[PDB]
């Protein structure tokens, strides 16, 4: 994978990519 | 939390896969 600071939906999109159908959890606003 | 390691800093697939089911 590339090493870049992800933010906004970019970061999510990655999980949506890595996790694909596995299902991931993105929330708990830091 | 993943927001900090990946936004404030670059994350590693191990961290990304870690938040995945």
């Amino acid at each position: 994978f590339v090493n870049q600071h992800l933010c906004g939906s970019d970061l999510v999109e990655a999980l949506y990519l890595v996790c694909g159908e596995r299902g991931y959890f993105y929330t708990k606003p830091t | 939390g993943i927001v900090e390691q990946c936004c404030t800093s670059i994350c590693s697939l191990y961290q990304l896969e870690n938040y995945c089911n």
